[PDB]
């Protein structure tokens, strides 16, 4: 279901991401970001825009801000465009 | 021309050789008809020639 | 995936010798089809929808497979048969332009018997709808266009048998 | 350096560090002068060593030398003396930092592009670390060379 | 492949530059 | 080998090895060294071994190499000598196995099948052999030729 | 010894493009038949089709002219062509092309200049004969994929195995020794063909294609570092993914043709549920 | 992986018993050998590019049908450079692994990374198997030249070669 | 066109373009001075090839332009032939771009989710493009009536 | 994405009239310049390469860029220009053959300033970059198709700028 079960240090599935999110979560921010890869040069792949700004969710925004610094990435600016704040019922 | 003229035996073929033209030579396998000899192997052709004529 | 230049020069360069005269007189009567072919592929283009339509309707349109508990019943099922028939009709046409139908197996025919069997699709309607689509195939291009053309189609009816 | 691998590392699993991570960065700060006294001798021997340097890379390839390769010329031997400079800079950094990323982040990771879009052959600068490496045992004694032995030949190993 | 015009190519200077034709053979037939 | 039969011997049926089986796995140790001084003369010795195998073959068995015979021309020739340097080589394995399980496995499992399925004859090859056994047992002296000579007519009886 | 093991289908690694070939395969990655402007593609490569046919036996009937011509620029000590040795693979035949070198027992020079400078030629007797049994062999194949570049579509064949080529030969070889051996076959090849006619620039710019980039620094190998543990690092050669088809990508910056945005959107349909759902 | 510690340790966890003395004499037989199993991968570090290269012309040199045409048998040798590149790779790992395996002082590390599927991968590209061990143990001989004086090395740079050398064979005995 | 997506094919590859892709651009640039007149006349023949294209549009489907047909009425009717002379437009422009590149994002992509909302019958405006193919390829020669005819058919394919 | 024709159509098209003598008269002068825009994307892929080590040596090759703190120390940041110049000698060889510079912004321009300022990279030496390169691209191509080539180069500074 959502990320807070019960996991934490020395449980079965491995120590990862834990959100704050709520069952089937409705809130998502308006974020912005460059990301440079740091491993092209010796994949040699082909270049795509690390200049990016999207609309991640609550449910896994605190995941994806917290991998686009695992990559020294920097961000810009984000907002949370759709949800509430302090509410208690209805982020579902 | 067929030659058919006469007294047709059947025994005693005998010998000597001509090599007649092939055909059809004109169609088209694409794998050859397979011969030895590499390398891993040139030691022992160059070796074989030793006893060839023996 | 090798169309009939790319298995003459694999033949010829598999031996390790140039391209003699042999191996350029296949490829001297390819070059010869070479128009046919792209008209051939022209026209199926064009009357791809239509060519799957007068299959289906020509083989397996009324049958019992059609009614239910037939093997096309659901839409769902029927419409992955238009799906599944637009496939042999589509890489058909790939290998009448490549002139060699190692792009087939390589693509289609490989674990398609064993995928039928899975899902309880029957061998025998599908051949004869590939067949009936053959025939309908034969009608635009002409006759020896539907004669290349048709040189895939069995292929596919065979390794798919 | 050794400490912010052991960071980085732990990082990616969300945990502090272990029982032997915490060694490795133990047993790292406690060789750490020793590190500090030896760059400090080898800043003393670059002019030292470049001049060796330039002895063999170019006694063993006359074909960069001589007119026509890239390093004929006066200015352009002038930066080779440079490269080298450089990469002994370098290597001081990866002799303290008691590993190869100062030598990785810097100088190897797209090396070959770089000196192919100069026209310095790529083979060519391998022989010149390999040189360098060898100019470096002279000025040093038998103790501290196989210390920066292992950080000369992952140059090597860095650009093939 | 070719070798030696200047002075840090061979160490003779230019006063001296007749004399970078002691290793080089080819050149030097065709000094004589 | 002597080692490994004994024990699946032993294996199958359901016990330990016997000291008739333990006595000549001692026996066949301490045979050890013997056994690889006499692979050693026959291991350099396959130029003049084979050379001269082939040599008493065709004298004896003049149809093979003649027009229409399997090894016929430069080509089958040195393949003809090839494989009386693959079974020279078997009889080198079966001397320090102590056995002809090496040669078993290898060179007598199924031979009348490919060698009728090459064309080739099969008792001409084991003519070949034989002229191997009279130039490999004339290079050793009378207690090893019992030995090297044993191992090439076992060669000869399954052969045909 | 494996206690596993996961089967190994047949794969056919790719070797090269023809123009033939890869638009027959673009259309067939996008899932659909090709469109008149492709179906225009396949047409008039094939209408080239006799003018690529016959370059190759005229090259190929004259191959030791070719390579021999070579020979005589780069290779001191007599005819030193003897190391020529034409079926490499050791078979007796299925058939072969004529080439019918040297019949009685540098004839004219009027324009004849291969060394730029002073530059050494190999000797050959003091190049040893297995060093030589080599140097035949490679103008042989310099001959080779050329007649295959001209039979097939595009020069990609020639570029996948002469990029890093004199790099691995550059130990054993004067590469100058090359460079003016690649030279004279263009030089020999020209002799063959009314020039400013058609067949003059095509093989012509094929020659250049090999020899230009042959003196063209090796690609660098692509490395596969893994992201975590229980993964294994791998490395490749940049020569061995750019034989063949190579499969293509789809991008979605904003503002593309909507068609193109329409087929990368439906592209990832075919990504994720391995059939394109809204077509099916 | 496991290396000859942590295989040991698993060996005592299995009976779920502390480490005796005989457990800790396997240790121990390691800790000795541990300061000369480096300079043994240093020693590689610093002759990587070359042994690569002595072991391909020695390779060659006895297999001159690699580098021919592969004959109608669409074989993997190596044929083109494009096959050579590639070819060359492979000796670049057979190096690389049996080098971190001589460091832990036990295959596990070999057969999990490199022998698993190892027949798998050539049997589909129809890649030598049998030059393809040649020169893998062209390498052990480059290595131990090295390092021949005395005898004590040669078995610790021998253990990973000839572990590939058995485990690549199809069992002929 | 032709031109457009040649290059956004070679585009997302990483690629340039292929001689298979540059010898139609410039097989396509020769071939532009006849693309112009074949569509110069289409470009004023539109009063015939609408009004005759209608012509038989209804006396094949009556239905249409009886009264409860979509197009019933002075009013309808005028636009039942509005777009048939939208049609007839994109297949000039399909022609001189040498490829359905414009008729696919004009008037195809999307067609059946407005002629459904529309309540007009999808398949009657794929029997009015037919019946203005039969004009069209009258009015050319056989060599330009395989392409002009070629571009209904394929809108005739989308719109069902 | 659009080229001179698809702008001519998407023009001729946006006002719902066929295409009339100016729409016509505009696509005849892209076809007469058809046969010089392949020959000059013809030479520069063969010696691209070539053209971007001509550039940075003669632009930026030996500036302070290029020595320690400057913006293109590192061998990852020099492998990243040559990378970076790349780009743009090969989208405005696109731009040259489409003859319109519609895939420049699209792909190349948009987020371009606003990424370099990002990263930190000098505008003003990139624009003297692929001035540089425009200079080098005169010489292979000749005059009239270097300015046509040149005329997508400064389309690219201009935006970068
Ligand atoms: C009294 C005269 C004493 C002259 C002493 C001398 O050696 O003077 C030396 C100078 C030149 O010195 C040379 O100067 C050179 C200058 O560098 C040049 O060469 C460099 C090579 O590294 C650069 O690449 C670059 O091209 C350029 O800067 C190099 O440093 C040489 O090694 C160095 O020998 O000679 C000169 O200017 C004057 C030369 C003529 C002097 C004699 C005139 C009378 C002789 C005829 C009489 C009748
Ligand atoms: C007659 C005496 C004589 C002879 C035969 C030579 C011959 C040579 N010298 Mg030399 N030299 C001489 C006097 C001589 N020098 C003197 C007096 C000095 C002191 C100033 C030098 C200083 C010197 C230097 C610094 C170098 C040589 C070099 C060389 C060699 C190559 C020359 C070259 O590449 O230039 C090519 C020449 C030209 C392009 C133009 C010269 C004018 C031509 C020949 C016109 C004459 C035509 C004639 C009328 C017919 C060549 C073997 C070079 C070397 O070692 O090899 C690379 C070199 O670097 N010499
Ligand atoms: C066959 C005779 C011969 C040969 C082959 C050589 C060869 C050589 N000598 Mg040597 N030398 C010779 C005789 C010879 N020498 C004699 C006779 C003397 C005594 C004077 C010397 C004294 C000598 C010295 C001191 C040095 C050499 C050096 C050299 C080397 C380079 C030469 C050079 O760069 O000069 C280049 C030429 C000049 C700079 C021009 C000099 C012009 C002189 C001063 C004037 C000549 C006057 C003449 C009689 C009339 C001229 C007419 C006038 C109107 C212009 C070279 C291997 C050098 C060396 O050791 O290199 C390894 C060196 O340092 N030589
Ligand atoms: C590693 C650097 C880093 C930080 C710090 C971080 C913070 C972060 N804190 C969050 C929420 C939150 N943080 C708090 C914290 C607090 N409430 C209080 O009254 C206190 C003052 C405070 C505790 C000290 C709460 C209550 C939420 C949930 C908010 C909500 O559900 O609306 C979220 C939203 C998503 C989620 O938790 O799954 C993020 C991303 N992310 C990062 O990457
Ligand atoms: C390109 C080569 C290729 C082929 C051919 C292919 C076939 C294929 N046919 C399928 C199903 C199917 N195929 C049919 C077809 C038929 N029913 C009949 O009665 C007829 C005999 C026949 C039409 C000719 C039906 C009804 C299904 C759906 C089965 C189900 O829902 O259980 C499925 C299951 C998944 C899906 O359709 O999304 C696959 C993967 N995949 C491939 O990659
Ligand atoms: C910190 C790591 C680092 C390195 C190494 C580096 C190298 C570097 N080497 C260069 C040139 C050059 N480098 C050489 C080098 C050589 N010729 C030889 O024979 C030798 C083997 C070799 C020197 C030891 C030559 C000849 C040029 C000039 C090529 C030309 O511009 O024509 C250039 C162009 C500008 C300049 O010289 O500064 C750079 C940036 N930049 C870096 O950031
Ligand atoms: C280790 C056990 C072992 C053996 C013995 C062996 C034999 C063997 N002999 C062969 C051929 C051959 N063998 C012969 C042999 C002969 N011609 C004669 O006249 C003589 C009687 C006789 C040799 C003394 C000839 C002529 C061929 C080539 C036949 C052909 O080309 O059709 C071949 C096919 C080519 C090759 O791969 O070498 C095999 C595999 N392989 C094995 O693994
Ligand atoms: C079809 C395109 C193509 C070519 C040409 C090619 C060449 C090629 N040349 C090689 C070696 C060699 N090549 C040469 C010689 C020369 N080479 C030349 O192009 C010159 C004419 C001549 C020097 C003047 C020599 C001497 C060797 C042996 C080098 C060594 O011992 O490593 C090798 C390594 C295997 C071998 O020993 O043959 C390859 C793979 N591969 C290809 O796929
Ligand atoms: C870590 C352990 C490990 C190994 C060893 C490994 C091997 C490996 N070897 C390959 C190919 C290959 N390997 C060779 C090798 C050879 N050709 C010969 O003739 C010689 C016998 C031999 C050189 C000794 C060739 C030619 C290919 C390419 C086959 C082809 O495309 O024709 C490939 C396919 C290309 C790729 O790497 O993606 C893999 C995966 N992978 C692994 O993970
Ligand atoms: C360029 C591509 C393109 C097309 C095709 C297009 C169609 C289009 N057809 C329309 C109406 C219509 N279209 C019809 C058409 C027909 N009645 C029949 O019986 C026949 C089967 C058929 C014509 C052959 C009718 C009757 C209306 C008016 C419907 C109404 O008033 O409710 C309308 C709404 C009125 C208008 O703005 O014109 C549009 C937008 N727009 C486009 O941009
Ligand atoms: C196709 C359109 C397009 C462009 C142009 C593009 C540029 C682009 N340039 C980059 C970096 C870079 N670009 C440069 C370039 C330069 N340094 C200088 O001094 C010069 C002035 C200049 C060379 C002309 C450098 C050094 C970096 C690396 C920056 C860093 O590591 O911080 C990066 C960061 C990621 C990466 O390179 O992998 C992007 C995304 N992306 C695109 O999609």
């Amino acid at each position: 279901a959502y990320d807070m079960d019960g996991t934490g240090a020395g449980s079965l599935e491995p120590r990862g991401i834990k959100s704050s999110a709520v069952e089937k979560d409705s809130r998502c921010f308006k974020v912005t970001f460059v990301l440079p890869s740091q491993s092209r040069l010796y994949t040699f792949r082909e270049l795509q825009n690390v200049y990016t700004t999207k609309m991640v969710p609550f449910s896994s925004w605190y995941a994806e801000q917290q991998r686009i610094q695992k990559m020294g990435g920097k961000i810009l600016k984000v907002e949370l465009v759709a949800g509430g704040q302090m509410r208690s019922v209805g982020n579902q | 021309a067929a030659v058919g003229n006469k007294s047709n035996v059947d025994a005693p073929s005998f010998k000597g050789s001509n090599m007649e033209l092939a055909d059809s030579g004109a169609d088209y396998k694409a794998f050859p008809k397979r011969r030895m000899p590499g390398a891993n192997m040139q030691g022992f052709l160059d070796m074989a020639k030793g006893m060839k004529p023996k | 995936m090798q169309d009939a230049i790319t298995s003459v020069i694999n033949a010829a360069d598999v031996q390790g010798k140039y391209l003699d005269a042999n191996s350029v007189e296949k490829l001297r009567g390819y070059f010869q089809t070479g128009e046919l072919r792209v008209r051939a592929a022209a026209t199926i283009a064009a009357n791809a929808a239509t060519i799957i339509k007068e299959a289906v309707a020509k083989s397996l349109l009324y049958s019992d497979i059609t009614r239910p508990g037939g093997n096309m019943y659901t839409t769902r099922r029927y419409a992955a048969c238009i799906r599944d028939l637009d496939y042999y009709l589509r890489y058909a046409t790939y290998g009448m332009l490549a002139g060699d139908p190692s792009i087939l197996d390589e693509r289609v025919l490989n674990g398609l018997k064993e995928t039928y069997n899975s899902l309880g699709v029957p061998i025998g309607a599908t051949i004869q709808a590939i067949q009936a689509m053959k025939e309908v195939t034969g009608s635009l291009v002409g006759s020896d266009a539907g004669k290349e053309m048709g040189l895939y189609f069995d292929y596919i009816c065979s390794g798919l048998s | 350096s050794l400490v912010t691998q052991v960071i980085l590392s732990a990082d990616d699993e969300l945990r502090y560090p272990t029982a032997g991570e915490l060694e490795t960065i133990s047993s790292y700060l406690k060789t750490g002068e020793y590190r500090i006294r030896l760059i400090s001798i080898l800043q003393g021997k670059e002019q030292e060593i470049i001049r060796l340097a330039s002895k063999k890379i170019f006694q063993l390839h006359p074909e960069y030398i001589a007119p026509g390769g890239n390093a004929s010329g006066a200015r352009q031997r002038a930066l080779c003396l440079r490269d080298y400079g450089w990469y002994l800079r370098l290597i001081t950094y990866a002799i303290l930092a008691g590993d190869k990323e100062p030598l990785e982040k810097i100088g190897i990771i797209g090396v070959r592009e770089m000196y192919n879009s100069l026209g310095v052959p790529i083979i060519g600068m391998i022989d010149a670390i390999k040189c360098l490496k060898e100019a470096t045992v002279e000025v040093i004694s038998q103790e501290e060379e196989d210390f920066v032995a292992p950080y000369y030949d992952y140059i090597i190993q860095g650009m093939s | 492949s070719a070798a030696g015009r200047d002075i840090e190519s061979t160490g003779f200077a230019w006063w001296s530059g007749n004399a970078r034709l002691i290793n080089v053979s080819g050149k030097l037939l065709g000094a004589h | 080998s002597i080692v490994t039969k004994s024990i699946v011997n032993a294996d199958a049926e359901a016990r330990y090895l016997s000291p008739g089986e333990l006595d000549r796995i001692k026996s066949f140790v301490l045979s050890g060294q013997r056994r690889l001084r006499i692979a050693q003369t026959l291991t350099e010795n396959r130029e003049r071994i084979v050379k001269q195998g082939g040599q008493q073959l065709f004298q004896r068995r003049p149809d093979v190499v003649s027009p229409g015979g399997n090894a016929y021309g430069e080509e089958m020739t040195a393949t003809c000598l090839r494989d009386l340097d693959y079974y020279l080589r078997l009889v080198t394995y079966g001397i320090i196995a102590g056995d002809v399980t090496p040669i078993e496995e290898i060179g007598l499992v199924g031979v009348k099948e490919m060698y009728s399925a090459l064309g080739t004859p099969i008792s001409g090859v084991a003519e070949g052999i034989r002229c191997m056994k009279d130039v490999a047992c004339s290079l050793l002296s009378g207690e090893d030729a019992a030995e090297v000579g044993f191992y090439f007519d076992y060669t000869l009886a399954a052969m045909q | 010894v494996t206690k596993a093991s996961g089967g190994s289908p047949v794969v056919k690694p790719q070797l090269y493009k023809t123009a033939s070939m890869l638009t027959i395969a673009q259309a067939e990655q996008q899932d659909r038949f090709l469109e008149l402007g492709e179906l225009n593609q396949l047409v008039s490569f094939l209408n080239t089709g006799n003018i690529r046919l016959e370059i190759a036996d005229l090259l190929t009937k004259n191959a030791n002219i070719i390579v021999a011509r070579a020979a005589d620029r780069i290779f001191v000590g007599g005819s030193a062509i003897s190391y020529l040795e034409r079926p490499q693979a050791s078979i007796i035949e299925a058939n072969s092309a004529d080439i019918a070198s040297i019949r009685q027992m540098t004839s004219v020079f009027q324009g004849n200049n291969a060394t730029p400078t002073g530059f050494k030629p190999i000797s050959v007797v003091r190049y040893g004969p297995s060093r030589m049994k080599k140097s035949l062999r490679d103008l042989d194949w310099f001959l080779r994929y050329l007649t295959y570049a001209i039979v097939a579509s595009d020069p990609n064949i020639l570029f996948v195995n002469i990029r890093g080529l004199r790099e691995i030969i550059e130990n054993a070889c004067s590469s100058a020794a090359t460079i003016v051996a690649l030279k004279e076959m263009k030089k020999t090849s020209l002799s063959l063909f009314p020039e400013n006619s058609i067949q003059k620039e095509i093989i012509e710019e094929y020659f250049n294609v090999v020899v230009d980039e042959f003196i063209n620094p090796a690609l660098t190998d692509t490395i596969r570092k893994r992201t975590s543990n229980d993964l294994q690092g791998l490395r490749l050669p940049q020569i061995y993914a750019k034989a063949g088809i190579s499969r293509q990508k789809f991008v979605m910056k904003p503002g593309l043709s909507t068609d193109e945005k329409q087929s990368v959107i439906s592209a990832c349909y075919r990504q994720v549920f391995e059939r394109d759902i809204s077509k099916a | 992986m496991q290396d000859i510690i942590t295989s040991v340790i698993n060996q005592y966890d299995l009976s779920g018993r502390y480490l005796d003395i005989k457990g800790i004499n396997q240790i121990n037989n390691y800790f000795d050998t541990g300061l000369k199993r480096l300079m043994i991968a240093k020693l590689i570090n610093k002759e990587a590019t070359n042994l690569i290269k002595e072991a391909s012309e020695l390779l060659f040199i006895e297999q001159p049908e690699l580098l021919r045409p592969c004959g109608n048998a669409f074989i993997g040798n190596a044929y083109t450079t494009r096959r050579y590149a590639a070819c060359i790779r492979d000796i670049e790992y057979y190096l690389r692994y049996s080098a971190y395996s001589i460091i832990a002082g036990n295959n596990s590390i070999l057969d999990e990374r490199v022998l698993d599927g190892l027949k798998e991968t050539y049997n589909s590209l129809l890649v030598p198997i049998g030059p393809t061990i040649r020169v893998i143990q062209l390498l052990k001989e480059i290595i131990q030249k090295k390092f021949s004086t005395e005898n004590i090395e040669n078995a610790i740079i021998a253990e990973p070669f000839d572990y590939l050398a058995i485990n690549l064979s199809d069992k002929n005995l």
